[PDB]
């Protein structure tokens, strides 16, 4: 991390950059009047957030909760046989909904439950 | 004058979101191999094959389905006594002929 | 029927019976019909400000006749809306725990009937008015009555 | 821009970070005296040394946002800052033109099938006997 | 200046010679040799605003003078 | 606050009194029952209009 | 009690002496009548545009923000020396004085409710309006219905100047006014 | 480069010396800018035109002595002095000696 | 300044109509005894009755133009102060960065009062420490009890006044020759003729000098409806 | 070049128009100009809603010393005695109010048969 | 007076032919009783009479009408019941 702003700061090109970072930080600042001083505040900013070793840490956190999150959200509307968007299957009484039936039996047999039921001899 | 979002952030979102929801369908459909054929009726057999006989001509039309179901509800019972397919029929046709 | 135009020209000034074109097309005429108190920030408009303004209010103006339209023949259709068959009171339709008065806590005027059920209310105004009681609506016939939208 | 930032789209103020690009360096020139050269020892002190009006750029700065907001004439911006500043009217109005011309036209051609055939023009005819239009969107049946 | 340009038809004389004068004055004053700070000689009567001359009371010519029947 | 709960206290007691006598109609057609006992009239015209 | 709310008067002289300021008007100054001005120049009557006159009464407000500034001295009316110093004001004012002053306190929200209530005014009509007529006949029976659906559910399309004259004569005789009424020919 | 390139505050002329722009309700004043641009003329084309500040000749001599005493100062006062002075050269002027 | 507002139209100029009216006492008043409108229009009249003057302003000293506008001569006692000034209206919105305080150069703490709550943030990179507040009371040297940075308070205080730029100009600016009313007629007679008044502010001014209402036309500029 | 009134006469055509047609013209533009924009005008001028806030507030003086009343007086009460009365005519309700709400506690409290507490079992 | 922006395009004083006598106002000056608007002519104060007026007046007959029509008419429902709201005439209930 540079101490002089005459150093300039390393970016990479894309949409989450040291530039694209500095373009955006001062929109609703009040505080970044002038270059010189924008300039400093700025590198603070990147020098006590995006300098702090463990602060990765939660990166890799937000990530794997919100990936996770995502695909849950997104299995339950593409799979479950419980879950409508369509209303064709909704248009007719129950024993009619063949379409939606078909989920029925794939979405009863996921991956991990084969692979994890034949360990409850650990708990029982 | 300095930017904050994408250029075309709006329609971006929007439509892309809306491919990826529509091929991200494709592909589930496709692993649970479900019949992606769109059937707008109801599957009762039986009601079916009665509705054929109809279009047939071995029903006459515009008889009811309660006129020809094997067990009857008190409110059907109730509309039966007053029902005349005949003179329905007779109706229409008198329409039918006053229009031409 | 003047022969001092052409054919384009007279179409034009028919449409111009407001001034609406000769607007678009002089600046000094679009300044002149601003209230002097706005006319002194007009200098600063540029054409390309001035015209874009005049052709989103012009559309916007041009559109309103439509809109019109569209809901009159709105108003029309649900003033002679087709019945509707009776429903059937199934299995979890017409479930009340409680009277309906929310609309009328104290004096409780048609405890049975639903909030905009008017034909309920019709028939226990009816009552009411039988018991010396006087409400006000459901009496005078839709086509004898102006802006019911019902007329043939 | 609708919306108000500080940074970019201060119209409460007008306040602007750097000069303008009009103006010679020798006249004004950005507030940045990062590559100041070394003072040399012999050199003292005199000012406060605090980043402020004393400096020759920040000052010119502070008179300027302050002078400049009366001028004889307007500066005429460009056609793609004037285009941006109504970018949501004209896309609103050009919707509205879509919404009579296109909406409007296909719209009443499915009705008016509908009378006839039951059903809409872009549906899959019943044959369970059941009566009514039915579904209008068919690709979200 | 835009007002006067709206009676450039009889201001037309008195305009050229306020231009001659003007660079007359213009060319006595650069000419001159540094520190001769005296006044140039010219005829201020026809340059306005000038205290000789301090200009005319136009009249305002936003009237309408057509008749729209015709 | 007792001088200025007496007033409502007076309106509300005559107010409850009469809310569990009945109904606004239910009273109006008491009155009703009345008149057309008065005068042994099966139908009486409406109160405000004439016969 | 003092002599402002025996004699109410805008812009006199001797106004501390009057002991009170009558008037919420500030500003003035304007050559004309509905010109240029200093101050707001806000009051309950001759202010603004005349409607019944076609003129202007006094000149736009002159805000004390950055669009304009000060009021010279020469036409200002509330001297805060004399309009605050509340000590004892009810008694300047009197009874009569203070429910004036209520009144006059709430301009603004008089102001708001003079351009709110006239369109209320215009929905409440709709509901009165349609509240007069007898109710269209929303449903019948379900039965009848479906043996007549076409003619029913698709005669408003077809032929909308017979449905409705045949809706009409439903209501007549839904509600036992047959015989009164006079369903004009389609 | 603030505010759409509208001055918040700017001068405004009119040619009827009793015109009031809050009081009358008239509709053929046009109102001219402080250069003197009549409205009716659009930004556009009148910010092209170029105005130069005219100073009555008595002022030549100040003005020329101002440059001599300070040189660096002698081009914006002889630009003034042959009228191709326009506002920018001004405000450079007054900023280059702050 | 970035956390002002925007200019009003007075930051400009102000309207004719606050010009005071008693304009023979005004040009009289020494400038300690004149108020902010009085000093605005004393400035405004002086400073216009020489700039329309050319033939004059050739032989008219710096120093002398400088005075008949109201413009105060620098030197550095006033330069101090207007500077500590404009530094204490910037620091009022804007951070406080500065070199490293030492002994030889404390950091300059400027104030009002007698007390300031100042933050030491240590110095630059690995050098710089969490906030320590401390209060920077006048009359003592304080050193950071951390990185040993050295602050002091600057007081802006003059003769039972703080320091503002009416004080400044008050305190070192000099009266001159007093104003002579004859300059204000010949320059009057100068610009404004038959009917023409190319200096407004002088045709008000003589004006009132005659008595308020002499004038042509200026019982009509005086006649308000409200 | 000839200048008509504004809004008289059309520059689409070189023909003026018919009578029919200048009649509509000319009665569209005074009927726009000194019929319906009256209403604008008194409800832009004689019922602003921004300055009906300002009534009753004293004048900014010029003198930027004069208007120390902003700070030392809240803004609540700048309008003088007319906002000082309106505060002090809902002071005036205290006691009713609470004569009123009072008065609902005992309501309910009856209408829930409290009061029988003991007359209950008694 | 107005702005200090907005100003005539050529600057005349007009030389007033008219011997009309002077307004009081427009040769005043501050005094001592009058510390401001010494300028501007002394008008009436309706407001302060009106006000009050106009609101009890509106007060008054909003007040009596609705004690009249819930007093005067039949009683009813609304306001409007107790007006259009009775049976047809002729229907004896
Ligand atoms: C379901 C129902 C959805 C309903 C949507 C309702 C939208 C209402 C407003 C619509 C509108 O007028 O938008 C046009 C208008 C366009 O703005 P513009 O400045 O003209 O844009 C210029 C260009 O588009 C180019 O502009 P630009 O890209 O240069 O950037 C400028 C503009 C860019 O932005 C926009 O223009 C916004 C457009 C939104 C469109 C929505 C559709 O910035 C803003 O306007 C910023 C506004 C403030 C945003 C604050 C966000 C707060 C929440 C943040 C998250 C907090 C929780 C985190 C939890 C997780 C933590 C890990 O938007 C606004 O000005 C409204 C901003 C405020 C909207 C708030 C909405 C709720 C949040
Ligand atoms: C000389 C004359 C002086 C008149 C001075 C003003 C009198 C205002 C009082 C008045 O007329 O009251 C009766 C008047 C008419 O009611 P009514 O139906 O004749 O009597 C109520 C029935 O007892 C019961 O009928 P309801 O159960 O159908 O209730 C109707 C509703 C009466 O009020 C309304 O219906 C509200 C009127 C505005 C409707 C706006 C709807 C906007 C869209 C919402 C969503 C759809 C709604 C569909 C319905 O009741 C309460 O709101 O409404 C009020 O009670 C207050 C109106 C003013 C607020
Ligand atoms: C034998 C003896 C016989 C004796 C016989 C004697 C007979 C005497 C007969 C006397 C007849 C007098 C007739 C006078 C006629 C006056 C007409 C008039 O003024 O016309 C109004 C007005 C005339 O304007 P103007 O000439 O500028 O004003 C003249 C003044 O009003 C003139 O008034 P002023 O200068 O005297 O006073 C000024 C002020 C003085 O005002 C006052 O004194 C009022 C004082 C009120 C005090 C408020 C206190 C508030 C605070 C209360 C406290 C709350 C808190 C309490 C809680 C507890 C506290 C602890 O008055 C007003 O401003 C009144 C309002 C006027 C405008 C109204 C606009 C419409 C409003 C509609 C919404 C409201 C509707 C409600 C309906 C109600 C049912 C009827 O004309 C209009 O409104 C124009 C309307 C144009 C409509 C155009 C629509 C366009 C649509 C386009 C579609 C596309
Ligand atoms: C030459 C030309 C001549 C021309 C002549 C004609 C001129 C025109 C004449 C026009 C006449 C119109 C008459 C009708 C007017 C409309 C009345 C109305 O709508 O009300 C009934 C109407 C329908 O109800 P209703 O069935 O007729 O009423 C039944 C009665 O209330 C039955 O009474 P109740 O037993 O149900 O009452 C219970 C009591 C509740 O009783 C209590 O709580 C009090 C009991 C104790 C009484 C003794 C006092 C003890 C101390 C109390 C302390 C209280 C304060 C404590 C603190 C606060 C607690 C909340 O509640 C009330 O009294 C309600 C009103 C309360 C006062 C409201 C302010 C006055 O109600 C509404 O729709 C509400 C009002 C809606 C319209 C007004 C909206 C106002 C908006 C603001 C601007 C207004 C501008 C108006 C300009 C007018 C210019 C003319
Ligand atoms: C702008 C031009 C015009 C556009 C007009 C669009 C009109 C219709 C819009 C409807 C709402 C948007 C979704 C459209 C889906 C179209 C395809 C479709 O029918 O999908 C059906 C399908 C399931 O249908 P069924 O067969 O009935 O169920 C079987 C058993 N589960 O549902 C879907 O996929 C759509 C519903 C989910 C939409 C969103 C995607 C799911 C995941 C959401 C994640 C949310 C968390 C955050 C994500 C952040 C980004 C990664
Ligand atoms: C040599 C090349 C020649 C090429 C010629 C191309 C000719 C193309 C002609 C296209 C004609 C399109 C006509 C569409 C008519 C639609 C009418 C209609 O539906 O009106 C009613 C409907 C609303 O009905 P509702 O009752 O409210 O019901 C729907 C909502 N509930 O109204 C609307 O949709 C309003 C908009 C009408 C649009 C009409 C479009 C006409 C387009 C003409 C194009 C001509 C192009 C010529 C090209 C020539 C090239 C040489
Ligand atoms: C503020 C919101 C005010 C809303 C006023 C109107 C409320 C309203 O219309 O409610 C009725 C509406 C339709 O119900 P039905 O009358 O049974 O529909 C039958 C159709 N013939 O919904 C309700 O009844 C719910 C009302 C909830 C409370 C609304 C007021 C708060
Ligand atoms: C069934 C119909 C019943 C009708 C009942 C009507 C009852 C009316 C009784 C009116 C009594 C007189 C009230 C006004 C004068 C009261 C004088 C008095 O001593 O009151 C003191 C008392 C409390 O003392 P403080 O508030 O500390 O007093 C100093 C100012 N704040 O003041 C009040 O209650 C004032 C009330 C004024 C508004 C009353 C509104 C009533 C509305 C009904
Ligand atoms: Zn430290």
């Amino acid at each position: 991390p540079p101490t002089r702003l005459s150093t300039p700061l390393y970016s990479e090109g894309g949409a989450f950059t040291v530039n694209w970072w500095r373009n955006r930080y001062g929109l609703y600042s009040r505080r970044q009047t002038d270059p010189m001083l924008a300039e400093f505040l700025f590198r603070q900013q990147v020098k006590e957030w995006f300098y702090d070793v463990p602060s990765y840490n939660y990166a890799a956190l937000v990530g794997l909760a919100l990936g996770i999150l995502v695909a849950v959200i997104w299995r339950h509307f593409l799979f479950n046989p419980d879950v409508y968007v369509r209303r064709q299957e909704l248009r007719k009484m129950w024993p009619d909904r063949h379409r939606q039936f078909a989920y029925a039996v794939p979405y009863l047999n996921p991956q991990l439950k084969n692979l994890l039921l034949p360990y409850k001899n650990s708990f029982i | 004058g300095r930017r904050l979002l994408h250029g075309n952030y709006f329609t971006r979102y929007l439509f892309g979101s809306l491919a990826v929801i529509w091929i991200a369908e494709y592909a589930a459909a496709c692993q649970y191999g479900i019949p992606r054929h769109r059937n707008p009726n109801w599957m009762w057999s039986w009601w079916l094959e009665k509705q054929n006989q109809i279009k047939n001509g071995e029903i006459p039309a515009n008889t009811p389905g309660y006129a020809m179901v094997k067990w009857n509800n008190e409110a059907e019972q109730r509309w039966l006594k007053t029902l005349n397919v005949e003179a329905m029929n007779e109706e229409f046709a008198r329409r039918r002929e006053a229009y031409y | 029927i003047s022969t001092s135009e052409t054919l384009n020209q007279k179409i034009l000034r028919w449409l111009d019976v407001t001034g609406m074109l000769t607007r678009w097309h002089s600046r000094r005429e679009f300044i002149l019909d601003m209230d002097p108190y706005f006319r002194k920030n007009s200098g600063m408009w540029t054409e390309w400000e001035r015209k874009t303004l005049l052709f989103l209010f012009y559309c916007c103006t041009l559109a309103t006749p439509y809109s019109a339209y569209l809901d009159l023949q709105e108003l029309k259709h649900q003033g002679t809306k087709p019945p509707r068959p009776v429903s059937l009171e199934s299995r979890f339709m017409n479930q009340r725990r409680y009277d309906f008065t929310w609309m009328h806590p104290q004096d409780k005027f048609c405890s049975e009937c639903r909030p905009v059920e008017l034909e309920c209310k019709k028939m226990c105004f009816d009552r009411y008015r039988s018991m010396d009681y006087r409400m006000y609506g459901f009496q005078r016939p839709r086509i004898q009555t102006y802006y019911s939208f019902s007329t043939c | 821009k609708h919306f108000f930032t500080d940074g970019a789209n201060d119209y409460v103020t007008g306040w602007e970070n750097t000069p303008p690009l009009k103006f010679p360096a020798s006249v004004m020139k950005p507030c940045d005296y990062s590559m100041t050269k070394p003072i040399p020892k012999h050199w003292k002190l005199r000012g406060s040394g605090i980043h402020g009006p004393e400096n020759t750029d920040l000052m010119k700065l502070v008179l300027w946002n302050r002078l400049k907001q009366k001028r004889p004439q307007r500066e005429v911006p460009n056609i793609n800052y004037l285009k941006d500043s109504i970018r949501l009217e004209l896309s609103v109005n050009w919707w509205l033109m879509s919404c009579i011309f296109l909406w409007g036209p296909w719209l009443h051609w499915g009705q008016e099938y509908q009378k006839v055939h039951e059903q809409p023009p872009w549906a899959m005819k019943r044959i369970d006997g059941l009566r009514g239009e039915g579904y209008f969107t068919w690709f979200l049946e | 200046e835009w007002r006067v340009l709206d009676f450039i038809d009889d201001e037309l004389p008195r305009l050229l010679a306020e231009k001659r004068e003007i660079e007359k004055a213009r060319e006595q004053v650069m000419s001159k040799a540094p520190g001769d700070y005296t006044q140039p000689v010219f005829d201020s009567s026809v340059v306005v605003p000038t205290p000789a001359n301090l200009g005319r009371n136009y009249p305002t010519l936003n009237l309408p003078s057509g008749d729209p029947t015709e | 606050t007792g001088f200025w709960f007496i007033p409502n206290y007076i309106w509300w007691e005559r107010r409850y009194a009469y809310q569990k006598a009945g109904f606004h109609w239910e009273h109006t057609n008491r009155k009703l029952q009345a008149r057309k006992e008065a005068l042994g009239m099966d139908k009486v015209p409406a109160s405000g209009m004439d016969w | 009690g003092c002599e402002a709310v025996k004699n109410p008067l805008i812009g006199g002289p001797n106004q501390k002496a009057r002991g009170a300021i009558t008037s919420g008007f500030a500003g003035g100054g304007a050559k004309r009548l509905g010109g240029k001005g200093y101050g707001i120049m806000a009051d309950w009557c001759d202010h603004g545009y005349s409607f019944t006159k076609g003129q202007a009464i006094t000149g736009m407000p002159h805000w004390p923000l950055w669009c304009g500034g000060g009021v010279p001295d020469k036409f200002i009316k509330i001297d805060p020396d004399v309009h605050f110093n509340l000590q004892g004001y009810r008694e300047r004012i009197g009874w009569y004085g203070f429910f004036t002053a209520f009144l006059q306190a709430n301009y603004h929200a008089f102001v708001y409710f003079v351009r709110f209530i006239p369109i209320n005014i215009a929905i409440f009509w709709i509901y009165v309006n349609e509240r007069q007529r007898e109710p269209q006949e929303n449903v019948m029976d379900h039965e009848e219905f479906f043996r007549d659906f076409d003619s029913i559910y698709l005669g408003q399309v077809f032929d909308h100047h017979r449905f409705a004259e045949w809706l009409a004569r439903r209501r007549a005789v839904k509600w036992g006014y047959a015989d009164q009424i006079h369903i004009p020919p389609v | 480069a603030y505010n759409g390139g509208y001055p918040f505050h700017y001068v405004v002329q009119y040619d009827d010396p009793n015109y009031d722009c809050e009081a009358d309700f008239e509709f053929e004043e046009i109102p001219r800018d402080e250069f003197g641009v009549p409205a009716h003329i659009p930004p556009e084309l009148s910010t092209q035109i170029r105005h130069t500040y005219y100073v009555p000749p008595q002022y030549y001599p100040f003005l020329k002595k101002l440059g001599e005493d300070t040189p660096e100062l002698k081009p914006y006062t002889d630009k003034l002095i042959m009228g191709d002075m326009t506002y920018d050269d001004y405000e450079e002027m007054f900023y280059k000696f702050a | 300044y970035r956390h002002w507002h925007r200019m009003s139209e007075d930051d400009w100029a102000l309207p004719l109509d606050s010009m005071p009216e008693d304009v023979k006492t005004l040009m009289a008043t020494p400038q300690t005894e004149r108020g902010f409108v009085e000093d605005y229009w004393y400035n405004r009249i002086r400073g216009e009755a020489t700039l329309l003057d050319p033939e004059a302003l050739p032989s008219k000293s710096y120093i002398a133009l400088a005075r008949d506008m109201g413009l105060q001569i620098v030197d550095e006692p006033s330069s101090h102060m207007m500077g500590l000034i404009e530094l204490y209206e910037y620091l009022r919105g804007a951070s406080f960065v500065g070199p490293f305080g030492t002994i030889e150069n404390p950091v300059l703490v400027p104030a009002v009062g007698q007390e300031r709550v100042v933050a030491c943030t240590g110095g630059v990179g690995d050098e710089e420490h969490f906030t320590l507040w401390f209060r920077c009371r006048e009359g003592f040297m304080y050193r950071c009890g951390e990185c040993d940075q050295i602050f002091m308070l600057v007081r802006l205080y003059y003769e039972d006044r703080y320091w503002t730029q009416t004080l400044v100009r008050d305190t070192f600016m000099s009266d001159g020759d007093m104003f002579d009313l004859k300059t204000l007629e010949r320059v009057h007679k100068m610009w404004n003729k038959d009917e023409m008044v190319r200096w407004e502010v002088g045709y008000w001014a003589q004006d009132y000098v005659l008595g308020k209402g002499v004038l042509p036309g200026m019982v009509e500029e005086h006649t308000r409806v409200n | 070049v000839t200048r008509y009134p504004s809004g008289t006469r059309t520059i689409m055509s070189p023909y003026p128009g018919g009578p029919v047609y200048q009649w509509l013209r000319i009665n569209y533009n005074y009927f726009k100009r000194y019929q319906w924009r009256r209403v604008g005008r008194w409800q832009m001028r004689s019922w602003c809603y921004w300055k009906a806030a300002f009534y009753g507030v004293p004048e900014w003086n010029i003198d930027p010393t004069k208007n120390q009343w902003r700070w030392c007086v809240d803004p609540a009460w700048y309008g003088g005695m007319r906002d000082k009365a309106n505060m002090d005519m809902y002071r005036l309700m205290v006691y009713p109010f609470f004569g009123y709400a009072l008065l609902y506690l005992h309501s309910r409290f009856k209408q829930n048969d409290k009061y029988n507490v003991f007359a209950k079992w008694r | 007076r107005g702005s200090v922006f907005q100003m005539p395009s050529t600057p005349v004083y007009p030389l007033t032919t008219t011997k009309k006598v002077a307004p009081p106002t427009a040769l005043a000056k501050r005094t001592p009783e009058q510390p401001f608007g010494w300028g501007s002519p002394v008008r009436e104060d309706r407001a302060w009479r009106v006000v009050p007026r106009n609101f009890i007046i509106l007060v008054i007959v909003y007040l009596s009408g609705w004690a009249a029509i819930k007093t005067m008419l039949p009683r009813g429902g609304s306001i409007l019941g107790q007006i259009y709201g009775g049976p047809p005439k002729g229907r004896l209930i």
